[PDB]
């Protein structure tokens, strides 16, 4: 086992065991698509709206 | 010195929020009106606690969270709590209607109306910040605003943060404790939304904390107050590193580098020991072997699963209290001869060690004894990807009867981001397999 | 009642297993997909151990050990014999085996070699050249030392290969099954040709002269045992059965660390079928071991009983034992 | 989060008069208005329910709405008829005569608009409206015809709010007039589109719990209200009070409603009491989860083993063990699992409230969403068609304006909400 990078301070200790070595989006899309969604919102509310009024 | 900004969005992000806060408090010797005599530098400084805490001229240590929810009855307890003069009222955000358990209604309805606001709250304290390095996120999976408005939060924060590390603290959805059905449906839709936005995010089911409070707490039926107790010890663990003296973990960065190589597998599994009843008239303290022998029993883990059936990529091992390098060692070398821990070809076998000498903090009155030394063992191993196959398990079972997706289409959602967010995490099962075989 | 599910329809063990307790009026039985079950008798391939313990207020067991696979195909326990100390690669009960893939290619040519200064070797279809059987490869495969002076029986020069059925429980108690069988070839052994190889596989499905001897070419331990006092002066409890019950001890016992379901959220056992393959000089050597064995017809009822006596009642309690225990 | 209550017709009126008496003792409010409680725990939700006005009164914020005077000067003269506000008395004078058109078309066309400027009034002082709660019968005219005319105005006005029900199901055993299957028919045509939540209140299962459990040989319609009454005051405890689970209308909603047509829900209560008796021994938990699910606890008569549950919600009222509940709730889900659909995981969940009802120390409130009330529509569509067949009675509607065409539409939506119902039955 093999302890490397040993650091010590008042507050405590670090180091490494090793036992093996080895073998988006902008927001302008962003308000696009927050704004198609409100789109389909208020087509589904006409589309309601114009079924009360029948 | 590099500031963070923590975040908490929703119910159990809120809640446990305050868990976290009171116990740094307590930690750092910071009375409930932020006054904190062991302070000499008045008025400012950058020791390792400015971190988390600004200064004000009087010298009150106020944290740098901001606390944001779309319904307003649980920041309402933290603006009258004990502890309702540490925040300022600007960093504490309610709505008045919540998400309804509804991931789209809080993303795309209620989210739109209240996500600019939100980001200059959070910009009032980044330009309190001399180098801030990014933010810790908390918040749930099942909830409508933890899923839904936290997707939307983590889109944004790339945009005006991009060289920013964004750390994510995710309660995963357990139905003893969760009084919604669609959960899996926000659960996946809010981690496709998230996860090339999360540098690393530490899961934390429900269900194993539950547990451990029933098997190790005697607490016949354990409430949040008793699991966010748990939890914000564990978190307190993981981000002591960031708010003392050390060499190990001392900036978000060197989470990403220590714990996630691949960026998308990037959920370290967490495992505590440990878990001691305050009622114990009698109990034997336990060694450093033992309490590192903990931490591969399922059992201990924040998500139940076996390890000893996935393959392990980085694992760190953080002590508080009487602990050295050469018991360290003794029990690593007992606990490899016996244990199944196999790791990835292309890594290392090893552990990277963390010791804090402060023993571990306890609330006055709460659940958890005082220990003379603790562990927290961050793993980042595939065994974790069985809690991925469960929940998307559970949402194929709803989805195939489309149940509950007129809920979501209603809010302006449209049907196709349920299989796409279904498709990124049948790829993401697919890589954890690949790295495990 | 106790709930259980059925996801192996091609399992002549366990079905059974499902006729005895539904019998018992304290089991019902629900629909595969159902989560909300006791007991599950789970399929062979995939089988889902990930969300197995995780429905409040259920006990849940399952009929297969995860990872014992690595125990129940020929590449892997290849590996794990060679690997783990517990055996090591000087393992005296266990053939010569290597690798191939068409690999320790190299290091097998050296035994070869050697063995040019008994040449006939398995591959898994037997041969004497070692060229041959590596052409017959590529046309993942472990080849081994072909045991050339095997135990005949008499009346009929005749190779055999024996069958131990062992349940490992919940909590890793290794139970031997008191019934064995031998699986005989009713053809006399011909050490000369190779390439016909009726009378060297013992397999059921190769044994289309098929039932001279005995009934099924089946041979129980009560006739085997006579045999053993008549015809060598011995009894098959000294010169096989401490041979069998350390061999099956010592590889359970090796993969018990990374098997065990003792602090799990599920439980697990399994029924294993250990074959044996027994020489000149009564020297048990371990042949594989099949992960969800099939039973003889005789010994179906008894065997399928115990099942639910000592791995399914133990865990969930109703309103002479038949295994012997392996301790450990 | 206030709600507004609406209460429609003779039966609307009555329930509803009942369902404030029950609560307005819970919360401790006395017939004029003043809080006379001991606990604070009585108040800290008042507000869903209750105005709050001048001398620290609290006012019901229910609108009363018939097309007759007579039921309405009943609730006035009642005990606690002084606590609504006078200006929420909505009435005409022509009255309905049991006949759908008029309440629809016709009478209620008249007094419609007046209803809807009350309910404006209420709406336009609350801090975040959830939505609105209707009592009404489907057999009568006033509060089937009227009732579903005001959800239609309502649902224009308020499109984004939650519209829930409290409808009551005619049966020929406690029946007013044969055209009761017409209107339950154009009724609850009206409830499938218009309405996010119906508590299916069947008068046939109010009929035979009052006979065949509770031992009362001739029920009365007060007789019938007390099982009205305890259940309406179960299913909205979460509603009204503090817990766990601070509940609204909507969260109920997502939860239990899968597919948007299908939100008839059976309500089921434990222990079922009868008036004027109380009996003194207190329930064990595993007795009131197996009477809760009792088919003979609930509120519309169907047999819920004829059916599977899409979704189950329990509420457990008193100081009782709450892992016991969620022991034996849990038991009864692992014990009828073929009963419980699977492609809804963990359909069943609990709350707990340590308030009791009056006169009881543990009761226990059901409310299921199960295929299995494809039998009460089945029932009022052969009821329907047994006299549709020969167009009888139809003078009584054709001479309101109505077309016989109107009437085949109705039936086939419910004869379509039927097979949908027996879609998710095999799946
Ligand atoms: N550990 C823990 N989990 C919580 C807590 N509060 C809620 N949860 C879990 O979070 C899930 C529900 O999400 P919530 O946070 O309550 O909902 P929300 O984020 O506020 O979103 P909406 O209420 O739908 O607007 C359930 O699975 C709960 O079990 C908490 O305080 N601690
Ligand atoms: N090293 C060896 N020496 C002699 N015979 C051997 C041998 N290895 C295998 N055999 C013969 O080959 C026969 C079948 O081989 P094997 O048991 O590996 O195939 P299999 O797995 O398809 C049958 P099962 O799964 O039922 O045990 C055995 O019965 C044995 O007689
Ligand atoms: N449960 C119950 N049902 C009632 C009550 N009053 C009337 N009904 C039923 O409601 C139907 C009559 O409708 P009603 O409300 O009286 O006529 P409306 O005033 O025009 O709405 C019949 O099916 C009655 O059985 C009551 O107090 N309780
Ligand atoms: C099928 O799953 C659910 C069923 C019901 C609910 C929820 C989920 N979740 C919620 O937030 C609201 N809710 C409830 N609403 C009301 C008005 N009364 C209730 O009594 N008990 C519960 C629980 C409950
Ligand atoms: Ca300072
Ligand atoms: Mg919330
Ligand atoms: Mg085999
Ligand atoms: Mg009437």
């Amino acid at each position: 086992m093999e302890v490397i990078e040993l650091n010590k301070c008042t507050s405590g200790q670090s180091f490494e065991v090793i036992l093996k070595p080895p073998s988006d989006p902008s927001l302008e899309e962003i308000q696009k698509k927050l704004e198609a969604a409100e789109e389909r919102r208020k087509y589904q509310e006409a589309e309601l709206l114009k079924h009360l009024a029948e | 010195m590099r500031e963070c900004i923590s975040i908490h969005v929703g119910q159990a992000g809120v809640q446990i929020g305050n868990a976290c806060w009171e116990l740094y408090c307590l930690e750092h010797g910071i009375q409930p009106d932020g006054q904190m005599p062991s302070d000499k530098t008045i008025g400012g400084g950058d020791d390792s606690f400015n971190t988390f805490f600004s200064e004000t001229g009087a010298g009150k240590h106020v944290p740098r969270a901001v606390f944001v929810d779309l319904e307003p009855t649980v920041i309402d307890e933290v603006r009258t709590g004990t502890y309702r003069q540490l925040f300022h009222p600007e960093q504490l955000i309610t709505g008045k209607e919540d998400a309804a358990n509804n991931y789209a209604r809080g993303h795309y309805t209620i989210g739109k109306e209240i996500i600019d606001l939100v980001l200059d709250r959070i910009r009032k304290l980044a330009d309190q910040c001399t180098g801030l390095q990014g933010f810790l996120v908390f918040h749930s999976f099942g909830g409508g605003t933890g899923s839904g408005f936290t997707s939307l939060l983590m889109e944004r924060l790339s945009v005006d943060y991009g060289k920013k590390s964004k750390l994510e603290f995710s309660i995963y959805p357990a139905p003893q404790v969760s009084t919604a059905v669609v959960e899996p449906y926000n659960s996946i839709l809010t981690t496709h939304t998230t996860l090339e936005h999360s540098d690393c995010a530490f899961m934390v089911d429900n269900e194993a904390i539950y547990d451990i409070c029933r098997r190790n707490l005697d607490i016949e039926r354990p409430t949040y107050t008793n699991l966010n107790r748990l939890i914000s010890q564990i978190v307190s663990s993981i981000t002591a590193s960031l708010r003392f003296d050390g060499a190990l973990n001392v900036d978000l960065t060197e989470f990403q580098t220590n714990l996630v190589p691949y960026p998308r597998i990037h959920f370290p599994l967490a495992t505590y020991a440990p878990v001691i009843s305050a009622e114990k008239a009698y109990h034997e303290q336990l060694s450093v072997a033992e309490i590192t022998n903990a931490c591969f029993e399922p059992a201990n883990q924040m998500v139940k699963c076996d390890p000893r059936h996935g393959k392990y990529m980085a694992c760190c091992l953080l002590y508080r209290g009487d602990v050295v390098p050469k018991d360290v060692n003794a029990a690593i070398a007992t606990i490899k001869t016996k244990r199944s821990i196999q790791f990835v070809d292309w890594c290392p076998t090893g552990f990277k060690v963390g010791i804090n000498y402060q023993p571990p903090t306890v609330v006055p009155g709460g659940d958890l004894a005082k220990v003379q030394r603790a562990v927290c063992m961050l793993s980042n191993t595939t065994a974790i990807a069985e809690a991925w196959a469960r929940l998307d398990h559970k949402f194929d079972l709803m989805y195939a009867k489309r149940a509950f997706v007129h809920w979501y289409v209603g809010e302006g959602m449209e049907e196709g981001e349920f299989s796409e967010a279904r498709e990124d995490m049948a790829a993401l099962e697919k890589d954890y397999e690949e790295v495990g075989v | 009642m106790y709930t259980f599910v059925v996801r192996d329809e091609n399992s002549s063990v366990y079905a059974e297993v499902s006729r005895l307790l539904l019998a018992t009026g304290q089991w019902k039985r629900l629909r595969k997909d159902n989560p909300r079950f006791n007991l599950m008798l789970g399929e062979r391939n995939r089988l889902p151990f990930g969300r197995l313990g995780h429905e409040p207020g259920l006990v849940q067991l399952v009929n297969y050990y995860r990872g014992a696979d690595k125990l129940c195909r020929k590449a892997s326990l290849v590996k794990l014999i060679k690997t783990s100390p517990e055996l090591s690669e000087s393992c005296t009960w266990f053939p010569e085996s290597y690798v191939i893939y068409p690999d320790e290619r190299e290091v097998f040519l050296a035994a070869y070699n050697r063995r040019r200064e008994g040449n006939v070797w398995i591959a898994k279809l037997i041969s004497s050249e070692a060229s041959e059987l590596l052409d017959f490869i590529d046309e993942v495969h472990v080849i081994q030392k072909y045991l050339e002076k095997p135990l005949l029986l008499e009346p009929g020069h005749r190779k055999f290969d024996i069958r131990s059925w062992v349940l490992v429980d919940h909590l890793y108690n290794i139970y031997l099954y008191r019934e064995g069988v031998l699986r005989t070839s009713s053809e006399p052994y011909n050490s000369a040709n190779f390439q016909d190889k009726t009378c060297h596989l013992t397999n059921h499905c190769i044994q289309k002269n098929y039932g001279r001897y005995e009934e099924g070419n089946e041979m129980f331990f009560e006739e085997f045992n006579q045999y053993l006092m008549d015809a060598l002066n011995t009894t098959l409890e000294n010169s096989i059965l401490l041979q069998i019950k350390h061999i099956i001890r010592s590889c359970l016992m090796c993969i018990e660390p990374a098997i065990s379901t003792k602090h799990l959220h599920y439980q697990s056992f399994q029924l294993f079928g250990f074959d044996f393959m027994v020489d000149e000089e009564l020297k048990v050597w371990l042949i594989e071991v099949n992960g969800a064995p099939a039973c003889a017809q005789k010994l179906y009822a008894e065997l399928c009983q115990g099942i639910v006596d000592v791995a399914i009642s133990s865990v969930f309690p109703l309103a002479t034992s038949i295994f012997i225990k392996l301790h450990h | 989060r206030e709600i507004v209550h609406i209460q429609a017709g003779q039966c609307g009126n009555q329930i509803g008069a009942k369902f404030w008496e029950v609560i307005s003792d819970e919360h401790g409010i006395d017939p004029t208005g003043s809080y006379h409680g001991d606990s604070d725990l009585q108040l800290e939700r008042i507000n869903v329910y209750y105005n709050e006005a001048t001398g620290n009164k609290y006012v019901p914020r229910a609108i009363l709405v018939d097309l007759e005077p007579g039921t309405m000067d009943s609730v006035r003269s009642g005990p606690f008829g002084q606590i609504f506000r006078p200006d929420n008395f909505v009435f005409g004078q022509s009255g309905a005569g049991n006949n759908w058109a008029k309440g629809h078309y016709t009478e209620g066309a008249e007094l419609v608009d007046s209803v809807l400027d009350v309910v404006r009034k209420e709406s336009e002082s609350c801090d975040c409206l959830q939505g609105f709660q209707l009592t009404h019968s489907l057999g009568g005219g006033t509060g089937s015809g009227m009732g579903t005319l005001l959800i239609s105005k309502i649902r224009e006005e308020y499109p984004d709010r939650i519209m829930n029900t409290f409808s009551v199901m005619p049966s020929p055993k406690v029946s007013d007039t044969v055209v009761e299957p017409y209107n339950a028919t154009l009724s609850v045509h009206q409830l499938v589109e218009n309405t996010d939540e119906t508590y299916c209140i069947d008068n046939e299962a109010l009929y035979d719990i009052c006979f065949r459990t509770l031992k009362l040989t001739t029920p009365t319609y007060g007789d019938l209200n007390h099982l009205v009454s305890a259940t309406m005051s179960g299913v909205t405890t979460c509603l009204r009070f503090p817990g766990q689970l601070n509940a609204d209308l909507r969260k109920l909603a997502v939860n239990m409603v899968p597919f948007p047509r299908l939100h008839f829900f059976m309500p089921g209560f434990a222990p079922l009491t009868s008036r004027g008796s109380q009996q003194y021994r207190a329930l064990t938990v595993p007795e009131l989860t197996q009477q809760m699910f009792d088919s003979k606890n609930m509120m519309a008569a169907c047999d819920p083993r004829h059916g599977r549950y899409l979704t189950v919600a329990a509420i457990f009222r008193g100081r009782m063990s709450m892992k016991e509940v969620d022991e034996q709730m849990l038991n009864v889900q692992n014990k009828n699992s073929s009963y419980f659909v699977e492609w809804i995981p963990n359909n069943v969940k609990t709350a707990v409230c340590d308030i009791p009802p009056r006169g009881l120390k543990m009761s226990a409130t059901f409310i299921g969403n199960s295929t299995a009330i494809q039998e009460l529509f089945k029932r009022i569509s052969e009821q329907f068609t047994a006299m549709f067949r020969r167009k009888a009675f139809l003078h009584w509607y054709t001479g309101e304006g109505m077309d016989e065409m109107e009437f085949t539409e109705a039936e086939s939506n419910m004869n379509d909400l039927v097979s949908e119902y027996q879609q998710y039955q095999d799946a």
